[PDB]
């Protein structure tokens, strides 16, 4: 006889990467929200896809196949609804990804670090046209706005602008093309998400103390299995009390109108999570600089482990950055609040000493802070 | 009856795989359905937009839209009214609804004319062979009011009168309108509204042709190339 | 990278006990409660205070906003 | 070798050319249909518009606003400096025709269209950031960047006017 | 930083600044190729005929 | 007298990045080239049918 | 200086699978057809990603948007005309990729054949809904009639009908989540097809003489790298002059009328692969038990590992199995001019015969043909 | 078309047909369709009582 499981390939593959994987004994909670995120992802992957199943993708029937949706359909406004907030918690559990990756040094996996930059811009991406997709009024008007966006750039912009559109603004064309889009770029995410976990696999498992891991190490099974178990469930229970007792505080009233070209909202808004970026290029006041702003500022995960000037991996032991990166978190949410919040003093100069601070501490603070901390501790 | 009469191959001039269509037939084709056929058949997906560039000219063509009327709105008091055509109409339905072709042609529907061709067996000589057909029936079967004898017909009793003869309508350019004629316009013209890209899709396959027969031989050549390795490597067996 | 080998380890002894015959909740208060309280006093000063001058500068920016609505007697003829 | 790698560069001279037609068809196919730049002319706004009143049409798929002009509305704007503003511009150098003014209503800061009669300029006042315009659309108060753009139009027999 | 910067590695540089040039060269003849440039295409006799 | 061959492999086979420029400048001139001879092929065998062909009788 | 090629994880993963994969020097022509399958995949993915790019679910609207695509969209009868085709020519390819496992012994990779096998079933479905996708009148009645044909089970048939057609007839619902489940589907087939690989990459391919090609190996970069290449073109020679010279010779004519669920076409017809499924549908006349031959003729596939009971693998030296093989070949053909056929004299009798004789030769025929060619060789 | 007692599977009739006969009867404002009103203004139902009886 022999062991099936680790004999048979697939089932090779699958006790080499999930049950017998050399997993740190020490990671804490945080490190439960990349199985948080592939979990949302296959959520979000059949939600939409009964989504889809009763959604109809034209300008005249999008709003009327949403409303049948939330209606007649058994448990299809349960759907909708889980769909939205699955979005929302998504993007959640993607910050505190990357809050992890910031503070316990996770950026020195370069490879994995930057795939998941890509997979972060790809998420954007995609919740951008599936926000598109339900043909609201703030949905058609930020549609038009962030193609506007791109169009900033010179010489190239306004072609580019015609060739998303499919034409010369945001109507059947572009709303059939990103229903598409938005359908395709979860099964790419997935992919991605298959090479994340390869290049991981590849350099091992990092611990919150920064250190080797390899003295003390148990298999992923069954401790990390129960220990995600536990977080899927209080995941499902947060998801499940904005779904059913809190639907709206995250969604906007004005999606629930017809998309309206003559009519403009008084207030435009992207949803929570591109606020920020939205404020930093409300911000500076430039179209070319606005986009090259926004485009940096998501580009500085990438950019982030050439500045690690610290012979200490994590932040777990570097008092000074732990200052310094709580400021940035707190700096994240006045950014958050200042796209919420409309163009009048002082919110101007709120947003620009914002943006201005949050560059110049992720550039330029965290590098001779560490710096400092070596200094202090007398490494050289 | 149960029995079928099939159309035979009629040698179009477009039935070559490099020949195109007659354009000027097109155009004779047109003015034939428009003269003719859009009493009672309708075309919901052909445009005097598509019209421009193969049937006529862009004022031609726009003329030509304006000599119709098209419904449209809603005005100030959010009314329906009348405006002339322009070249992004499509072409006027003579019935609103299906309904009213029924109650006016006796029960029976005509069908788009708009991909008649490529939904018919044959296609345009399956057109051509249905409209120089008509004849009188055999002696024994009667057909009702309203109900023709037609051989190549399905079921060979076409509700249909006899659409076109000679001297029908008067042409543009001094063609004799005998009523072969007719049907072969009208025939090579339901062909470009059912393949509106069979010019370009021909020059393509040409284009595709040459490509393909230059590309082949080079291929192989590096294949061949590559595999010269193997397929002229020898081998020796010498055991002790 | 596989279980078998990743480190060197010498004379270390490691010693466990059966789940099914140690408690699952052992002093989950009364040991508890001084642990976390232990861990906030660790990390309170470096996380509080910058969400404090959030709290300040979003009712200061509430405040300016609302006052910028309010207008004034500059008006007076 | 030179023969041998004049066959291989020929073929793939063949390749590169056949793949960059095909990759052009795709572009061309997400590009704009037929039917899209057949409607790209707007249709005839013929003399229906009020006096002094403003009327928003889908013209090149977008909001714009073709608004009748008064003879104060057109002493004011001939009053109007042209680096004064934001831009150099004229009311002159931008509308041909006085009487009724075509403009395309998109923002120039986030691309929104503005509300119609409305703003302390007495032109239109768009609130997403809030941004003033004058009749000639003239950037006064506001965070816009530019100002807004005036559509080259053509002026048929007096009902008739062409825009697109 | 520093580990770039020395006499073997500029002429190194030196050695591979023809065939980056001549590789850049490549990249631009290609993007005018693929997106049909009109600015440069609009100058090489033969290829103007097509544009008319 | 070298062979042409021999004077192309010399010139421009060598060099992959000279290959790859020969490659591109060969690919617009040949993609110019066959489609003119292309084109010309198509409206030999189908001259007095096409729409430019029929053209001259409705512009003017 | 190390190997990047073999050093790094995603380069190493490619190199092994790939590149310097080893692969028998004397594969025919007919392995080609793997690689052939990919290639036909990926065209079908980005075509319908287009055309769904430009295309509305929505029976007011199928049609319309249909046409829309074939007359207003930019090449779009192109992009549609290639889609057809490219399904056809994905069905001529994994038939011979079949015949070529059959003929060669291939089988005796089970679980890569029986994971083909379940790539063969989801092709099917997919191509299925995607023949409903068009609305035609073809489109309407195919599905009514394979529905009904799953309505022929006992006891849950009318139930599980009424879930599939969202109602009670192919209606809206019906059209929509064809629609959802036609685009997903192909990604499961890339994953099954990656699966696929993997089992096969496990054991290595096999040589037409059946025997073991380890004596003369070679890398798979770059002769067959240059003979896929070469495949790939000829197979777009015949692709695209079927697109650009006939591309209507496959599909059917009646099909690009309106769906009117009132009016019936005279005759029944899916394409060719269908019509050899409904050809052994209506040989045996019940409904439970066409159905179960229908099934049960998809599963002989699987099966047929448990068959093999000569000793050799390979068709190549036993020639009256060979005419065994061509026999089955003959009345697949024969099956698909029946199925093509109305059911009137004599074709029915001609397609009970065929069925029969079908079911025969691969059960019972084949077996007694190897144990004869054993007793003749000696071997037994 | 005719005329028909309307069965449960038809929805609200609406007073216009097409809503630019409602802003023209209406003095220029169109009133909004409340199926989503409550959903589509900030405060809900308390906008709505404090928009009647205010
Ligand atoms: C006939 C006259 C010429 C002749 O006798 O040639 C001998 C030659 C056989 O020579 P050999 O020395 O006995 O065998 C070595 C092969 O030449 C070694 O080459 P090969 O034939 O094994 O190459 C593998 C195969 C690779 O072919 C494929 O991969 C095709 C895959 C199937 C087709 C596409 C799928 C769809 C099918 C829809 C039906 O390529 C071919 O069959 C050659 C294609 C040539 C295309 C036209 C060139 C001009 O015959 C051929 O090569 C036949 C094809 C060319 C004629
Ligand atoms: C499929 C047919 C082509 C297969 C690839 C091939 O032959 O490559 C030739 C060769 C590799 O195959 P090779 O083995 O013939 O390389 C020999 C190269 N020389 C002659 C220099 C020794 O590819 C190249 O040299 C580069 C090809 C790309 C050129 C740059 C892009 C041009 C378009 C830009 C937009
Ligand atoms: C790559 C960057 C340069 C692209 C470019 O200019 O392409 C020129 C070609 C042709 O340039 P063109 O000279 O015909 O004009 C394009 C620029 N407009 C229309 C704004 C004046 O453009 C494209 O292919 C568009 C690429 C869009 C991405
Ligand atoms: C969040 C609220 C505070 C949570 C908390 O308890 O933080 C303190 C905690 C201390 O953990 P640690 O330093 O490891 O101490 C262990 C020592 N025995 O510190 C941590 O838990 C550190 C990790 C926190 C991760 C979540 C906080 C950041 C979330 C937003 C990140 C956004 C990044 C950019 C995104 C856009 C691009
Ligand atoms: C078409 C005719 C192809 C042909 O010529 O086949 C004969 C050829 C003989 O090859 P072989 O005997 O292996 O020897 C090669 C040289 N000694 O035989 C071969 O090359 C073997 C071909 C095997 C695959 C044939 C597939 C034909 C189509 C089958 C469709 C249905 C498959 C089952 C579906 C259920
Ligand atoms: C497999 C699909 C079977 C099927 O067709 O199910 C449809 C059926 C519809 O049921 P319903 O919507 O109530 O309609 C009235 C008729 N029963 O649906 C049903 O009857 C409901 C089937 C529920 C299946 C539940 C499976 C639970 C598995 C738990 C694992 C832990
Ligand atoms: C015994 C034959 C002797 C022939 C001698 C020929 C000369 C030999 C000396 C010179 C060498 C010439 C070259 C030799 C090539 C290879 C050898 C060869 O061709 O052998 C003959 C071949 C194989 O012989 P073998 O398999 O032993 O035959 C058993 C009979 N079943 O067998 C054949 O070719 C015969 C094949 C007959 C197939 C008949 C099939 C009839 C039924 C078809 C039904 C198809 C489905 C129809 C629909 C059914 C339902 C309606
Ligand atoms: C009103 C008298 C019509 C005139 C003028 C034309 N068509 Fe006719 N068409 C008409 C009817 C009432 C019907 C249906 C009759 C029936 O028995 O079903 C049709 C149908 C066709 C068809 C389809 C035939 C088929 O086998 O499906 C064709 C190909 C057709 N009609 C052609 C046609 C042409 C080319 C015409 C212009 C010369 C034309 N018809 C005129 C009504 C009328
Ligand atoms: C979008 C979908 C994503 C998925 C499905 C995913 C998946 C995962 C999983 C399962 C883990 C293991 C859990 C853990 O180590 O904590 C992980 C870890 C990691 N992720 Fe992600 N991730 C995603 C996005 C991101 C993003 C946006 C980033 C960074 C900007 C990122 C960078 C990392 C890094 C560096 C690690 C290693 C952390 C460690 O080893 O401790 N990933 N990811
Ligand atoms: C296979 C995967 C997916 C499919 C088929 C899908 C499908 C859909 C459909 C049909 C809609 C329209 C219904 C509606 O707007 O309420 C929608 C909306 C939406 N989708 Fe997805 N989706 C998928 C994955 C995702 C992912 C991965 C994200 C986020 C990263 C996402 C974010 C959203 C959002 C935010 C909306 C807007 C809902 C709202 O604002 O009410 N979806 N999606
Ligand atoms: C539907 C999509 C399919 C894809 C994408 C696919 C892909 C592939 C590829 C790439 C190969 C390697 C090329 C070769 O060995 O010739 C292969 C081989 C193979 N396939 Fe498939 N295949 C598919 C369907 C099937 C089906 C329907 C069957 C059987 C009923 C099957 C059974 C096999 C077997 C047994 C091999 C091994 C061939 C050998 O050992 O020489 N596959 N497949
Ligand atoms: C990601 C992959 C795919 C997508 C997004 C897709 C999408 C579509 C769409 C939107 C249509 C309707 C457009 C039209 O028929 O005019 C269609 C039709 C069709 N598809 Fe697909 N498809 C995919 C893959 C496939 C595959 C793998 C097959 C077969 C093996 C297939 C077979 C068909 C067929 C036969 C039709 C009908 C063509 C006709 O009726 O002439 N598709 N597809
Ligand atoms: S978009 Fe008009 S004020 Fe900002």
């Amino acid at each position: 006889m022999t062991n099936m499981r680790k004999t048979h390939p697939l089932f090779k593959i699958i006790n080499h990467s999930f049950i017998d994987l050399p997993a740190p004994s020490n990671i804490s909670s945080w490190w439960n929200f990349g199985s948080l995120l592939g979990v949302c992802l296959m959520v979000q992957i059949i939600t939409g896809l009964f989504l889809a199943m009763h959604y109809t993708s034209d300008t005249m029937t999008a709003f009327s196949s949403v409303t049948h949706i939330c209606r007649d359909v058994n448990y299809g406004w349960l759907i909708r609804y889980m769909h939205a907030n699955g979005a929302s918690m998504f993007f959640i559990c993607l910050f505190l990804h990357v809050g992890r990756g910031l503070y316990y040094g996770s950026y020195t996996f370069m490879e994995t670090w930057n795939i998941g930059v890509l997979l972060l811009f790809a998420v954007m991406a995609t919740a951008f046209m599936g926000y598109v997709l339900p043909w609201g009024q703030m949905s058609f008007w930020g549609a038009t706005v962030i193609t506007n966006l791109l169009s900033a750039i010179p010489y190239i912009g306004t072609t580019l602008v015609e060739w998303i559109w499919g034409g010369f603004s945001v109507d059947k064309a572009t709303l059939t093309r990103f229903f598409a889009f938005h359908f395709i770029l979860p099964f790419i995410i997935a992919a991605l998400a298959i090479v994340h976990l390869l290049f991981l696999h590849e350099t091992g498992s990092n611990n919150p103390t920064g250190l080797n891991s390899d003295a003390d190490k148990i298999p992923f099974h069954p401790y990390y299995t129960i220990k995600d178990i536990l977080g899927i469930l209080i995941m499902f229970l947060i998801l499940m009390t904005l779904v059913l007792f809190f639907p709206d505080m995250l969604g906007d009233p004005d999606n629930y109108m017809p998309a309206n070209p003559l009519n403009t909202p008084p207030h435009i808004k992207p949803e929570w999570y591109f606020l920020f970026a939205y404020a930093i290029l409300r911000s500076i006041p430039n179209k070319l600089g606005g986009v090259l702003a926004l485009i940096l500022s998501i580009l500085i995960l990438a950019l982030m482990p050439f500045l690690h000037t610290s012979k200490q991996r994590s932040l777990m032991f570097r008092p000074i950055t732990q200052i310094l990166y709580w400021i940035l978190v707190a700096n994240l949410l006045i950014l958050t609040w200042i796209g919420g919040q409309p163009v009048e003093h002082p919110f101007i100069i709120i947003g620009q000493l914002a943006s201005i601070s949050y560059f110049s501490i992720i550039l330029i603070l965290m590098p001779i802070s560490g710096i400092i901390e070596d200094k202090m501790l007398k490494l050289y | 009856s149960d029995l079928e009469l099939h159309p035979p191959s009629y040698p179009w001039s477009h039935r070559g795989l490099l020949s195109s269509l007659d354009h000027t037939s097109i155009r004779r084709g047109f003015q034939v359905y428009k003269q003719v056929c859009s009493s009672c058949h309708s075309m919901d997906y052909v445009a005097y937009r598509h019209l421009v560039g193969v049937c006529y000219t862009e004022e031609e063509a726009k003329a030509l839209a304006e000599e119709v009327e098209v419904q449209d709105g809603p005005n100030d008091d959010g009314e329906m009214f009348m405006r002339p055509g322009k070249l992004s109409d499509y072409f006027p339905k003579p019935y609103p609804n299906p309904e009213a072709a029924r109650a006016a042609n006796n029960g029976a529907l005509p069908p788009d004319l708009s991909y008649i061709v490529r939904a018919r067996h044959g296609g345009e000589d399956y057109v051509f062979s249905l409209l120089t057909g008509y004849c009188e029936p055999p002696t024994g079967v009667s057909l009702r009011e309203g109900l023709y004898f037609n051989p190549y017909f399905p079921g060979q009793a076409i509700g249909m009168a006899p659409p076109i003869y000679t001297e029908v309508l008067e042409y543009d350019d001094g063609t004799p309108a005998t009523m072969s004629q007719v049907a072969k316009d009208v025939a090579t013209f339901l062909r470009w509204a059912s393949e509106p890209e069979h010019d370009h899709r021909k020059r393509m396959g040409l284009k595709m042709l040459l490509m393909m027969g230059l590309l082949l031989p080079l291929t192989y050549a590096m294949k061949r190339h590559k595999w010269s390795v193997l397929k002229s490597r020898k081998l020796a067996y010498r055991p002790p | 990278r596989e279980f078998g080998n990743l480190a060197r380890i010498r004379h270390v002894i490691s010693y466990s006990l059966s789940p099914f015959e140690q408690r699952a909740f052992p002093s989950y208060f009364s040991k508890g409660i001084p642990n976390v309280l232990r861990r906030t006093r660790e990390r309170i000063l470096r996380v509080a205070p910058p969400f404090v001058v959030v709290y300040l500068i979003y009712t200061w920016g509430n405040q300016e906003f609302e006052q910028s609505k309010r207008k004034n007697p500059a008006m007076y003829e | 070798k030179g023969f041998s790698y004049l066959v291989t560069a020929t073929t793939t001279v063949g390749v590169a050319y056949a793949a960059k037609n095909v990759v052009s068809q795709f572009v061309s196919s997400m590009s704009a249909s037929a039917d899209v730049l057949a409607m790209s002319k707007i249709e005839i706004k013929l003399s229906d518009i009020p006096e002094g009143k403003n009327m928003a049409f889908k013209w090149r798929g977008k909001p714009l606003f073709v608004r009748h002009r008064t003879k104060k509305e057109i002493d004011q704007e001939a009053a109007v400096e042209v680096s004064q503003l934001r831009d150099p511009q004229h009311d002159l150098d931008r509308v041909k025709k006085p009487e009724w003014v075509i403009l395309i209503g998109v923002c120039t800061h986030l691309g929104c269209v503005p509300i119609a009669n409305a703003g302390d300029f007495g032109g239109y006042y768009c609130p997403c950031h809030g941004s003033h315009y004058d009749a000639s659309g003239r950037i006064r108060k506001g965070p816009a960047p530019l100002n807004l753009e005036v559509p080259a139009y053509e002026f048929t027999s007096d009902d008739v006017v062409v825009v697109g | 930083l520093s580990r770039f910067l020395g006499p073997r590695y500029r002429e190194l540089a030196r050695n591979w600044i023809p065939t980056a040039g001549m590789w850049g060269t490549v990249g631009a003849v290609g993007l005018v190729w693929a997106t049909d440039w009109r600015l440069i295409l609009d100058w090489v006799p033969y290829i103007n005929g097509k544009f008319k | 007298s070298p062979t042409i061959p021999s004077r192309l492999y010399s010139l421009l086979f060598r060099r992959t990045s000279t290959f790859a420029l020969t490659i591109a400048v060969g690919a617009l001139f040949f993609e110019r080239a066959f489609d003119q001879g292309a084109d010309a092929i198509y409206e030999h065998i189908n001259e007095g049918k096409l729409w430019k062909h029929i053209k001259h009788k409705y512009e003017n």
